[PDB]
RNA sequence: AGUAGUAACAAG
RNA sequence: GAUGAGGCUAUU
RNA sequence: AUCUAUAAUAGCCUCUC
């Protein structure tokens, strides 16, 4: 990143943490992520990968 | 023995640039991947319940015999011998910061070889491979 | 279909054939022909394995009626097939280790103590010699193999280890099996080459399907709509 | 601010913030947009051709060669039969025995896929029979209470089992 | 090494013990009486 | 009392 | 009553 | 050129107010 800085410009680093990381992430978004990632997989594997986000969406 | 039959050179003070590389921790006379080593150990110690005679073991067949010669009448628990064989065969490779000496004989002394501001000349005992030279 | 197999072959034979197929991951219903082949192979294996017994002097002798159970101590032949892969491999490795012979690369069907050899018994539908040579291609001499055929054609190995009575009995049993399956109109059932691609199965039940259906973001009625939307729509911009 | 409804499987109150209204301030927000997530994933895929396919193939192979005993490698795990925490191996063995009670023998096949299929099917069983731990209390003068646990058969309904399977046991770190 | 098999532990142990007894008898490790006792016990199991 | 700190111990 | 993941370490 | 390959248990470090 330092070498890739445009000549004469400025490079700035942000040290950051995410607030309420766990409270705000949604299992439905993870189900969508799993569906997108396993696009070219057999149906059985897609269902298997979808199970866990489904279980987390209905967690008690 | 490698530590004892070793010579120590001068210690120098100055900048040392260390790069993090995946290096072997301890020297091994014979090195094979964990699956091959496990197959060889099973053949040596538990030939009866060894399973399929994998062709990958062919190269080591002679070695197995040798080991079966040494452990024919050993009253030691088989698991301890198996882990001895794993120590002698299976390789442990870790990411460590090194500077100009990556041979396993030097990685053993890595804590004493150098820091970030000093270098220690070390001559390990034993023998060194022609490839390393 | 399966009624004939259940009636003719004993419970142990069918159980062991089913276990072997499960080990090989083949559905018995989709491939009953393989079930029948394994059953007949195990039947011939046991028939040959139940024809000699080692004596106190280590010599084979035949069996007959009127003999007590105590007399039959150790069989002449040890059966390898019809057993779980792990147990059979352990048996073969133990025999090889204790008889000073290298372990053959492939699992055997029987072991003979008199000659201390591994026997690969095979059943062929075509020429016996052709199948014998094809099986010879693998190892050849490391495992003396003998082939039987449905046309009363046999190819015994170089070192014969059985008498004519046993071979005749095996051939007669095979012929009786052929006759009963022919009169029952099952030969065409087995001859058919019907083996479609088979893969892993993971089906979803009612409860999990409904849980997934209600586990979708707002704007989707069910999970099928979600999957179609994810697969097809372009989210660019 | 998301969609609130009642779960038809368990009867619980469900809140769905996905695809919800965009935040109007800087407070924490769970209203992720599916379209934006998919766009980010598409960007990741096109920066890394074949990455998703390769990862899915590798995961599929690993799952295909994975055994049930892999579930024994965890720490204290929630046991639904006793509704407590037990070592991962203990919880797995108890679940396997309970499934054997309820005509669910997938674990015998050895692989993880049959066991997970067994779990899915167990979610559908109208009634669940298992082994639980019951304590007998005795009065030891000093008076103190002495607890003797023992194994007893127990039964729960479909909804109770479903809720237990979805339950998370909470503690303090 | 983790043992592998879809069969019961009892069956594997029984077959292993049967093989051990037979090979000991053939190698002379076990005499007649002990082999008979082992065979009877295995058959009972 | 005290320790301690959003909840506990100060025996069961 | 003490969880998930990653890295390193010791032992069987 | 270490990329491969790698059983289990335990510990230490890192990652809602
Ligand atoms: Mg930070």
């Amino acid at each position: 990143m330092l070498s890739n800085c445009p000549p004469g410009g400025i490079s700035m680093t942000v040290t950051g943490d995410n607030t309420k990381w766990n409270e705000c992430l949604n299992p439905r978004i993870f189900l969508a992520m799993t569906e997108r990632i396993t696009r070219d997989s057999p149906i059985w594997f897609r269902d298997f990968c979808s199970i866990a986000p489904v279980l987390f969406s209905n967690k008690i | 023995m490698r530590l004892d039959n070793a010579t120590w050179g001068r210690i120098t003070f100055g900048p040392v640039e260390r790069v993090r590389k995946r290096v072997l921790l301890n020297p091994l006379t014979k090195e094979m991947p964990p699956d091959e080593a496990s197959n060889v150990i099973m053949e040596i110690l538990f030939p009866k319940e060894a399973g399929i005679p994998r062709e990958s073991t062919w190269i080591h067949r002679e070695l197995i015999k040798e080991k079966r010669e040494k452990l024919k009448g050993t009253m030691i628990t088989p698991i301890v011998l198996a882990y001895m064989l794993e120590r002698e065969l299976v390789a442990r490779r870790r990411f460590l910061p090194v500077a100009g000496a990556t041979s396993a004989e030097f990685i053993e002394m890595l804590h004493c070889l150098q820091g970030e501001n000093w270098r220690q000349i070390y001559h390990p005992g034993g023998n060194k491979l022609t490839e390393s030279r | 279909m399966d009624t004939f197999i259940t009636r003719n072959f004993q419970t142990t034979i069918i159980q062991k054939a089913k276990n072997t197929m499960a080990e090989f991951s083949e559905d018995p219903e989709l491939q009953p022909a393989m079930l029948f082949n394994i059953c007949v192979h195990l039947e011939v294996c046991y028939v040959i394995s139940d024809m000699n017994f080692l004596d106190e002097e280590g010599k084979a002798y035949t069996a007959l009626e009127g003999q007590g159970k105590e007399q039959n101590l150790r069989p002449q032949y040890e059966v390898i097939e019809g057993m779980p892969r792990t147990i059979a491999w352990m048996v073969q490795r133990s025999l090889a280790q204790e008889h000073g012979i290298e372990t053959p690369k492939y699992l055997a069907d029987l072991f003979d103590y008199k000659t201390k050899r591994f026997i690969e018994v095979g059943i062929t539908k075509g020429l016996a010699d052709d199948y014998f040579w094809k099986k010879k291609e693998k190892l050849g001499n490391s495992m003396e193999l003998m082939i039987f055929s449905y046309n009363q054609d046999y190819s015994l190995s170089n070192e014969s280890s059985l008498d004519e009575e046993g071979k005749g009995r095996v051939l007669s049993r095979l012929t009786e099996l052929q006759a009963e399956l022919s009169l029952k109109n099952l030969w065409q059932v087995l001859i058919g080459e019907e083996d479609v691609e088979k893969g892993i199965d993971f089906k979803l039940g009612q409860t999990i399907s409904r849980l997934r259906d209600i586990s979708v973001p707002a704007g989707f009625s069910n999970f099928e709509g979600m999957r179609s939307y994810i697969d097809n729509i372009d989210p660019k911009g | 601010k998301g969609k609130q409804y009642i779960s038809d499987v368990t009867g619980c109150t469900m809140v769905d913030p996905t695809n919800g209204p965009l935040p109007e301030d800087n407070e924490p927000s769970a209203y992720a947009q599916l379209d934006c997530v998919l766009e980010a994933l598409d960007r990741m895929d096109e920066e890394h051709p074949g990455l998703f396919q390769a990862a899915s193939q590798n995961a599929m192979e690993t799952l295909m060669v994975t055994t049930v005993d892999k579930l024994t490698q965890g720490r204290q795990t929630f046991d639904w039969t006793v509704c407590r925490n037990q070592p991962a191996a203990t919880a797995l063995n108890t679940t396997i025995t309970s499934f054997r009670l309820n005509d669910l023998n997938g674990a015998d096949k050895g692989g993880l896929i049959p066991f997970c299929q067994d779990i899915i099917d167990s979610l559908d069983r109208p009634e669940m029979t298992f082994f639980s731990v019951k304590n007998i209390k005795k009065k030891l003068p000093a008076f103190l209470i002495k607890r003797i646990p023992m194994k007893v058969k127990d039964k729960i309904t479909k909804v109770e089992y479903i809720k237990r399977a979805l339950s998370l046991n909470t503690m303090t770190k | 090494r983790k043992p592998v098999g879809q069969h019961s532990m009892l069956e594997a142990m029984a077959h292993r013990l049967r093989m051990d007894a037979r090979l000991d008898y053939e190698s002379g490790r076990m005499s007649k009486d002990d082999f008979e006792k082992a065979m009877a016990h295995l058959g009972e199991i």
